[PDB]
């Protein structure tokens, strides 16, 4: 069906929350803080085919 | 006390065993010194007019 289509494109291309790494309710002794993130989404049209 | 029903075995676990429960702060983000000793405090902004 047309919404099995729409929930396909849902899946595959998704955002995901970035976050950090290290960040404040921490461990005694953590030097270094640094963002992480993630590249969910799509870009061209060989990947959506 | 709160049970989860594994996935494993079918097992019934308490929140306590896949976790760590405690009274803490909402956000972690400031924290103030006064006279090289922790408090809190509050800023005070005044209106315009």
């Amino acid at each position: 069906s047309i919404s099995d289509v729409n929930n396909a494109i849902r899946e595959n291309n998704v955002e995901i929350a970035p976050g950090r790494l290290g960040d404040l309710p921490a461990e005694k002794g953590q030097l270094i803080t640094i963002p992480l993130s993630a590249q969910g989404q799509l870009s061209s049209l060989e990947q959506f085919k | 006390n709160i049970s989860l029903k594994s996935k494993t075995n079918g097992s019934v676990i308490k929140l306590s065993d896949v976790a760590n429960v405690e009274i803490g702060s909402q956000a972690y983000n400031f924290a103030i010194l006064e006279n090289g000793k922790p408090a809190t405090a509050a800023a005070i902004q005044l209106s315009p007019g």
